[PDB]
């Protein structure tokens, strides 16, 4: 119940099937040809690595929480995640 | 490599893209490693860093599906008599392709596609809306007829047991459904067109062919459950072959003309059947019927037309000499008998009810050429005939079970005032003479009687039922003013009186015969009105010398008699104490009344002879000849 | 100088005494010497003159007949005051005696317009002019004579002023006298070689008489000649329908018409006929005008045929030109409408309308309160039928005089009025929703309104018709329960017609922003799921949920992580930190980054 | 001679002044109201000739006093 | 089911016999008792030969208890008629007192009254009216000035004339002879 | 509480969570869910404890205050192979420009 | 002669007075007969009101006409 | 010639007004002899009111008469106003 995820640089993330099925490009892969490892060679290993954080708190804090703390994010990988999540959703 | 944007060649890319896209449309293999890498790509493409190339993507896609669509209908119409075999063989491919395609292509779609014409509502489309689109292109331009021509053939096989390929006839006709990407207003009006029209032609055409050879050779008894039969065929044939919206339209059509098409024929068996019992056969025409817009009115003047004459048969001839219960038993019959036969062949239908009704109303109110209408007096008589009882004969129950059956047969007669009447004129010569069966049930008679038909009605019955029940209360606490009166109380005869209203008691004939009065009556009466003024005033009480009936002990015979006698004869016997002898002028100065009544009075006394005769001054006597009981 | 023009402040003991900074010490609009030239302060006066005469001729602003009027010399106000002390002490003094105000006026017409005759000869015997008039051209003559002040007028015109002194209106001194009867005067010009002309309009000045209502002036007119047939005919007639309009006197109309019939028909030899349309009006009852004698006799039983007969003579004589027509036409409709009858009323006020919208220019007072009475109309009327053609019918209408209005070249009409008539439109829109239809008409509204919607029009603070449905200030119009903006209906037709979920206002004001400045959140909710943004920037640095109060964020109506996603926190970081993004990044990211700023 | 030991009859019963109706209620006076009758009253007299219903004069009594006939005074005792 | 229908219905059952001159309640749908119509025939004698004036009658809640209100279809000239063919019987007026007439002579409500004494009051007030308090001023006016004219100034018997001449010719034209006879006016 | 963490052996990162702080053979059990291991034959490093396999994670100083979600913590690990173990090799992320 | 007068109730009670009388004495005899005052009641023939001041030879009603009492009332 | 007047004091107050006079006039002689102002003063006679404008001469008011002043979609709209002046 579990898909691995590859970096850009060869680091492997493996997240749960349902965290990663939030973004919109990773539901349109893993339903085509068959029905677990996704190859990105774009990405570094510093963006993908918050990627999987941010859908870990988008899962967890999606209606419950009265007070959401901010998501913390430093300014020198902004102009590289802004792309990332753009390409995914 | 980064995705920040960059000058791509856009040849060695688009010809990496056409072999993805081309094993993919036409469901071949494809790895994960190169399915995942074509991503990106087009990504690049949508992000080049001058003149994006989006519009050429699109074109360049739009122009490969038209050459596919071309290609495969080329194919088809090629190969001969295999058609809608291989139909379903390109279709099941290409659907799934185009479904799986369009997830490529996500990054147009959300972008440089949702800038589309917004609900305003052919210049951008989104791409499996395309593909459907262009095969669409394949299904009207190039061959539609030979395709609608070959499906109705294979639909045709109908009064055969062939069956045809079930899993390829569904798929081709639920293929012309899949518009449903444009399907914004209209999602059905290419199936509806194209399939429903000549369809419903061709089947209407093939039932009134159908129905003219079944009733070439057959009667009109085994006819119903031949088309009962096809109607039931069609159903499921039709549940395997077309889609979930086209039901009702096929059966109304093929009930339209088989049915509507021969409604005159079936009228002349509805009237034979109407008149014999055929309980099965009544069911099957009533399910045929209730199909039709206007068929029904026929079969129900035909029932109540049954119903009327097997009523009047019933009731008229069966008269015997003079009994009222014989005409409630036969109208109760009938109407039992036809509801049960109502209610277990005809599925309670609220049409034929009214037709019982109108016909029961017609049965109940009969009148002779040369006749009164004599329902509400035989009606009448039934009802004291049920509660007197004075005599054993019945029980203390089931009248009320007979009561209640009763009412049904009184809610129908017109007209209920002569009823009114006769029932308060019997109700009233029952309620004076005290021989009603106790109590408590006339109570039951009033309130049914407001319950069925109103208060107006019974306002006229409960007032005397009051009043009858309150006479014996004061007579009861009246009767202490002769011990308290003070001075004593010579009253020998003993009393019971009952005081009664004006208008309720409906015999308030004017008197016209002043009658003497007895010697001790004359106190009694002055004592009693002495006393009624003292315990209420406003009221002036008349008496009455045609009800006050008393009795007579005589101990001079040598048999001793009580005679229970009104008070016509006790005065003659008054006269008489005087004198052994008294003539007819003394008879007639003693009182003063119509001389008609004393001669019956009289005429009744020579009946069994108590009296002799030894006119206008006949001198009658005692007589002790005269003995009895 | 606090309390100097806070009061009246005589105060000789003090204020008397009390280099000169206060010499022209004016604050306010406001200066010590028209307070001490307005109330008559001799002694203020003088001590002001004595101290400095520098400002002599310093305008201000006052309010002496209740509004307010800025601009006004000394001399003006003190002219118009009547106190004659401080008027000959300042034209001792040397103040200039032609001194206008902001709007042309001169002393010498405040003079005449209160009736101060010593004044008005003291003025004009020292070199005073008479032809000065204001900016509409309004002679002091005509102010004169419009009055009574049958002294100063003979005074006047022996000084040697002018009488024929047509305006911009084209308006002589005769029209003012025969406003207000004043038949001694009528005398005194007539005798004075006076001319008899018409206007704007086309009235001829008996014409006017008759509309106003006087009986003496007409009957003068009538005799004294130079006027053929037609013209007291038309005058009679004009009378009486006045005398049935106006008032409500009915035994002197028919008095009226019975002698202008009579003159009419005169002789055989000269028979005059009466001109009447070919076409028959529906809101008229299709009445004509009884051409006949004996149809005369009898009419004072049906009050209805005579509103009708006066209504058509009004329309005809007149024309569409003058607003008393339809004035007058809606006053009928009113009527009937306090009567409890509702089904004429509709008819006469929409053929008021359509005359006053086939006449006019775009965006007047009157067509604008004509709509209003239709909107209580309706408001009432469904308050404890309604048809849909009728509503429709209106609503059309107001879209064409908005359409016609933003279509002007040069563009100058302020939002102010723009504002009465996009509230109209929405409360008639919701009017409209209150009430069953079928599907074509359906259709129609439908059409109609995404055609005013794309027309793209512009409200106070440069606000969308969208903007408007959802703020609690748009329903100052009416008061009974006409949805009290803002609500769920209007704003749900509006979005599902087409219009823009982002648009913004001169303070970049998303609807979002206006919602939550009125709460809401419903609506707030409703616009959300139609392709609004949540994270949108105003003017300043403020978001939509920072203009909540405590209630919204109490009840948790809005939940922010639904509607949150990654590039928008990367969005907002890049922003708040300024980093250089241009050249770096794909174009429609920058727009976006650019948004989220 | 003879004699008698017991003797029964009944006899009718009915006011003495008009036995007319009602002319509030307009009903017969030996009738319910139509109050009454929407689910044991007594009737009422004047001093007057007229006799009048009990809850009919009652409920304009609520009202005023008089006779509605005759703008005189109301007795209510017989 | 209450009281004020039980009332009216019962009028109504005793209503269809034949009255003498006003009687003809028309197609009342019995689903509302409360609104009737009724006709008027006119006088033989008086100033409306043959008439036929139809009206309308609306019943209060409380019929017994409060009066109820007359409305006239056809517009007349009667100096006791607003414009609205409404009228001013005195007897239609709620039982209170602010200077108008005596109380006590029976110049208000009382529950005695019935559509019958209704009626025939209407007709004695189109007979004869009164000067005393007018309902519109004009005919007031022209009711003294012919009154005292005795027949020298006829613009009143115009005006019936002609309002009676149309109201004959629809009575003539539904369905009604409208007697004028002396003789057929009585029941 | 549910704690959030980062198991990380070289190029590899595993996101899972916890219940309140349960005993550490769990997290072992999960691990070789996920990878087919078995538990006798894992280390479990932490920073430089090494965390003894028969506790809690309460006293193994994981709260809920350190291993939020937003920004989850790490804990180490390293096979022991039929040898001997690993020297704890975690290799960094690339270095942001 | 004889006149049988309708009264407020269903049921007409005749009089019997004389031929040529006065309203004075009709109103009088009615109020005998049924209490209602003369100031009070107000007699219609057949839609024209019958003044107080006259005689019944004024109105020529033969010996079988009707007259129907209503209360008094102004406009 | 004379005629009373029941004011909210209940005082009568005697004004000699003939029938050759107007509801202006009667209007007129009040405020001289208490000055209500019109915009409130009523006139109720028989309990149905006075139109201004109608004389009394035509409303049938005769000697030690009685009237009382208690006091008391729609007409929203105004004549045109716009000129110079
Ligand atoms: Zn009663
Ligand atoms: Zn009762
Ligand atoms: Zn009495």
């Amino acid at each position: 119940m579990y898909v691995k995820l590859i970096s850009s640089d060869g680091h492997e993330f493996i997240v749960k099937r349902e965290h990663a099925l939030t973004s919109g490009t990773i539901k349109a892969m893993l339903s085509g040809p068959g029905q677990n490892e996704v190859n990105f060679r774009e990405i570094p290993s510093h963006v993908l690595s918050k990627v999987c954080m941010y859908f870990t708190y988008k899962v967890r804090y999606t209606n419950s929480s009265t007070e959401i703390p901010e998501f913390p994010i430093a300014p020198e990988i902004a102009l590289e995640l802004l792309m990332a999540a753009n390409f995914l959703d | 490599m980064s995705l920040k944007p960059r000058v791509v060649d856009f040849d060695e890319t688009w010809n990496k893209l056409l072999t993805t896209i081309k094993a993919v449309v036409m469901l071949e293999y494809v790895e994960r490693a190169t399915w995942n890498d074509r991503f990106s790509d087009i990504y690049a493409l949508c992000v080049a860093y001058p003149e994006p190339l989006g519009e050429r993507l699109y074109t360049e896609t739009k122009i490969f599906l038209e050459n596919h669509v071309r290609h495969l209908h080329k194919r088809v119409l090629e190969s001969e008599e295999q058609v809608l075999v291989m139909y379903h063989r390109y279709w099941e491919e290409y659907s799934k392709g185009a479904d799986y395609m369009d997830c490529l292509y996500r990054y147009l779609n959300t972008q440089f596609i949702k800038k589309n014409k917004l609900t305003e509502a052919e210049p951008l489309m989104e791409i499996g809306e395309l593909a459907l689109d262009m095969w669409r292109k394949l299904m009207v331009e190039p061959l539609q007829a030979i395709l609608i021509r070959m499906l109705l053939r294979e639909i045709k096989n109908d009064r055969g047991g062939e069956d045809p390929n079930q899993k390829v006839i569904h798929g081709v006709i639920n293929s012309f459904v899949h518009v449903e990407q444009y399907k914004k207003k209209f999602p059905l009006k290419f199936y509806q067109e194209i399939f429903e029209s000549p369809f419903l032609t061709e089947t209407g055409e093939y039932y009134k062919q159908e129905a003219s050879n079944l009733l070439q050779e057959s009667n009109c008894s085994q006819y119903m459950e031949k088309v009962l039969g096809r109607l039931k065929d069609e159903e499921i044939r039709c549940r395997k072959y077309l889609h979930p919206s086209s039901y009702t339209k096929v059966i109304h059509e093929c009930q339209q003309r088989m049915v509507a098409d021969h409604l005159q024929f079936l009228h002349a068996e509805c009237h034979n059947i109407i008149r014999q019992e055929k309980k099965n056969d009544m069911a099957n025409m009533y399910v045929l019927l209730r199909a039709v817009s206007t068929g029904l009115p026929h079969m129900i003047q035909e029932l109540q037309n049954h119903i009327h004459d097997e009523g009047l048969r019933a009731t008229s001839n069966l008269t015997q000499e003079n009994m009222p219960t014989l005409f409630v038993e036969s109208v109760l019959e009938v109407h039992g008998k036809f509801v049960q036969l109502i209610n277990t062949v005809l599925n309670g239908d609220q049409h034929f009810m009214s037709a019982l009704d109108k016909a029961l109303t017609s049965v109940v109110n009969y009148r002779e050429p040369k006749s009164v209408c004599k329902a509400p007096e035989l009606l009448a008589k039934y009802c004291d005939n049920l509660l007197k009882k004075s005599a054993k004969g019945m029980t203390e129950n089931e009248v009320e079970d007979r009561l209640t059956s009763f009412i049904t047969v009184f809610k129908y007669i017109d007209d209920k005032d002569v009823f009114q009447k006769f029932y308060a004129r019997m109700l009233a010569k029952r309620l004076i003479h005290g021989l009603s069966m106790s109590m408590d049930s006339e109570e039951a008679m009033i309130n049914k009687l407001k319950q069925a038909c109103g208060y107006e009605f019974t306002s006229k019955l409960h007032r005397m039922y009051t009043d009858m029940s309150v006479s014996a209360d004061l007579n009861n606490k009246f009767n202490n003013f002769i011990k308290n009166q003070d001075t004593v109380i010579d009253l020998g005869i003993s009393f019971q009186i009952y005081v009664l209203q004006a208008g309720a008691w409906p015999l308030t004939q004017a008197p016209s015969s002043t009658f003497a009065i007895p010697q001790e009556l004359e106190k009694s009466v002055q004592m009693f009105e002495l006393f009624y003024s003292q315990h209420f005033s406003g009221r002036k009480l008349t008496w009455l010398h045609y009800l006050c009936t008393g009795e007579v002990k005589m101990n001079y015979l040598g048999k001793p008699y009580v005679a229970m006698v009104t008070t016509y004869q006790m005065a003659v016997l008054l006269a008489f104490n005087n004198s052994e002898t008294v003539s007819y002028k003394e008879l007639q100065d003693s009182t003063q009344m119509n001389e008609k009544e004393l001669t019956k009075t009289i005429k009744s006394l020579l009946d069994v002879k108590m009296i002799n005769h030894d006119d206008a001054e006949s001198s009658f006597s005692l007589n002790m000849n005269f003995s009895s009981k | 100088t606090a309390v100097f023009n806070a009061a009246r402040d005589g105060k000789l003991r003090l204020l008397t005494k009390l280099v000169s900074s206060l010499i022209s010490e004016k604050t306010n609009g406001a200066t010590p010497l028209l307070m001490a030239a307005r109330y008559g302060h001799l002694d203020m006066v003088e001590f002001l003159l004595e101290q400095c005469s520098a400002s002599i001729e310093v305008g201000g602003s006052v309010n002496f007949d209740g509004e307010t009027i800025e601009g006004a010399p000394p001399l003006w106000a003190a002219s118009a005051a009547g106190h004659l002390k401080v008027v000959q002490s300042l034209l001792n003094h040397g103040a200039s005696v032609n001194n206008t105000t902001l709007t042309n006026s001169t002393p010498l017409r405040a003079a005449c317009f209160d009736g101060h005759l010593e004044i008005v000869k003291y003025l004009v015997e020292h070199k005073a002019d008479l032809e000065v008039s204001n900016r509409h051209g309004h002679t002091c003559l005509m102010i004169s004579c419009y009055k009574g002040h049958k002294e100063i007028a003979q005074y006047l015109l022996e000084k040697g002023a002018d009488v024929n002194r047509k305006s911009v209106k084209g308006n002589t001194a005769l029209h003012d006298c025969a406003e207000s009867g004043s038949l001694d005067i009528m005398k005194m010009l007539l005798m004075y070689c006076a001319k008899m002309e018409k206007d704007g309009y086309g009235m001829t000045p008996l014409l006017s008489a008759s509309v106003t209502g006087h009986t003496n002036i007409v009957d003068f007119l009538t005799h004294h000649a130079q006027t053929s047939k037609t013209e007291r005919i038309n005058a009679l007639e004009l009378l009486g329908a006045t005398f049935v309009d106006k008032k409500r006197d009915l035994l002197g109309a028919l008095k009226y018409w019975k002698k202008a019939m009579n003159m009419r028909y005169s002789d055989r030899t000269n028979i005059i006929s009466k001109p009447v349309p070919q076409t028959l009006i529906m809101a008229y009852d299709y009445a004509k005008e009884v051409n006949s004698a004996e149809e005369l006799e009898g009419l004072i039983a049906d009050p209805d045929e005579m509103r009708m007969q006066a209504l058509l003579i009004r329309e005809r004589i007149l024309g569409p030109s003058h607003p008393d027509t339809s004035y007058y036409i809606r006053y009928r409709g009113a009527v009937y409408a306090d009567s409890g009858n509702f089904k004429r009323c509709i008819n006469l006020w929409k053929y008021a309308l359509d005359m006053q919208q086939s006449n006019l220019d775009p965006l007047s007072p009157m067509t604008a309160s004509s709509l209003l009475s239709f909107a209580e109309l309706f408001s009432f009327m469904l308050q404890d039928t309604v048809t849909f053609d009728d509503l429709m019918g209106i609503l059309c209408k107001s879209v064409l005089e908005i359409e016609r209005a933003i279509k002007q070249t040069q563009c100058p009409a302020d939002p102010l009025q723009l504002n009465k008539a996009l509230s109209i439109i929405l409360h008639l829109i919701c009017l409209l929703e209150k009430v069953p239809c079928t599907l074509e008409q359906d259709h129609f509204k439908k059409q109609t309104i995404y055609r005013f919607l794309k027309l793209h029009p512009r409200g106070k603070n440069n606000f969308s018709p969208l903007h408007l449905a959802v703020d609690k200030n748009t329903t100052c119009v009416g008061r009974y329960p006409v949805c009290k903006f803002p609500s769920l209906q209007v704003t749900a037709i509006l979005i599902e017609c087409g219009a823009d979920v982002n648009v913004r206002d001169s303070d970049d004001n998303s609807p979002l922003h206006i919602a939550a400045l009125n709460n809401h959140p419903d609506i707030m909710n409703l616009l959300i799921k139609s392709g609004a943004h949540f994270d949108a920037t105003n003017l300043h640095k403020q978001t939509a949920s920072d203009l909540l109060d405590e209630k919204e964020i109490a009840k948790n109506l809005i939940q922010p992580i639904n509607h949150t996603t990654l590039q928008c926190l990367a969005a907002r970081v890049i922003v708040n930190h300024r980093i250089y993004y241009k050249g770096h990044i794909p174009e429609k990211l920058e727009t976006f980054v650019s948004l989220h700023r | 001679r003879f004699e008698v030991k017991k003797w029964n009859a009944v006899a009718l019963w009915a006011w003495d002044i008009v036995v007319d109706n009602c002319a509030i209620c307009r009903n017969h006076i030996m009738d319910l109201c139509i109050e009454c009758q929407a689910n044991e009253c007594t009737v009422a007299w004047g001093v007057c000739n007229h006799a009048f219903h009990f809850h009919c004069i009652s409920r304009w009594l609520k009202t005023r006093q008089v006779c509605p006939l005759d703008n005189r005074e109301w007795e209510f005792q017989k | 089911m209450t009281s004020s229908q039980k009332a009216l219905m019962l009028e109504l059952k005793s209503l269809q016999e034949e009255p003498v001159e006003g009687f003809r309640i028309t197609l009342v749908d019995e689903s509302d008792l409360y609104n009737w119509e009724v006709a008027i025939f006119g006088p033989p004698n008086t100033l409306y030969e043959g008439g036929y004036f139809k009206a309308h009658i609306k019943f209060p809640i409380d019929y017994p208890y409060s009066p109820p209100t007359f409305r006239f279809l056809t517009k007349m000239w009667h100096p006791n008629i607003y414009e609205n063919g409404d009228v001013c019987i005195s007897i239609l007026h709620p039982p209170v007192d602010d200077p108008q007439s005596g109380e006590l002579p029976s110049e208000r409500w009382n529950p005695t009254q019935n559509v019958r004494t209704i009626l025939l009051s209407v007709i004695s007030l189109l007979n004869e009216p009164n000067t005393f308090s007018p309902a519109n001023v004009d005919a007031s006016v022209m009711f003294r000035k012919w009154r005292d004219s005795k027949g020298k100034d006829k613009e009143y018997a115009e005006i019936i004339r002609k309002q009676v001449s149309a109201t004959k010719a629809e009575a003539e034209k539904d369905g009604v002879k409208v007697p004028t006879t002396l003789a057929e006016y009585c029941i | 509480m549910d704690v959030f963490l980062m198991i990380r052996r070289h190029k590899t990162t595993i996101f899972t969570d916890a219940k309140e702080s349960s005993t550490v053979f769990e997290l072992k059990r999960i691990v070789e869910g996920i990878l087919k291991r078995p538990p006798d034959e894992q280390r479990l490093y932490k920073d430089d404890q090494l965390l003894d396999d028969g506790k809690t994670l309460g006293e193994c100083g994981f709260t809920s205050q350190t291993a939020r979600p937003q920004a989850p913590a790490t804990v180490g690990l390293a096979f022991r192979a039929d040898d001997t173990f690993e020297a704890l090799c975690i290799e960094p992320f690339s270095s942001p420009p | 002669m004889q006149i049988f007068v309708k009264t407020l109730t269903g049921k007409t009670i005749t009089l019997e007075v004389e031929p040529s009388d006065t309203i004075e004495n009709v109103k009088a005899k009615i109020q005998d007969k049924e209490g209602i005052p003369p100031d009070q009641q107000r007699l219609i023939f057949a839609g024209k009101q019958l003044e107080d001041g006259r005689t019944l030879s004024d109105y020529n009603i033969q010996k079988e006409s009707t007259l129907h009492l209503v209360l008094r009332l102004r406009g």
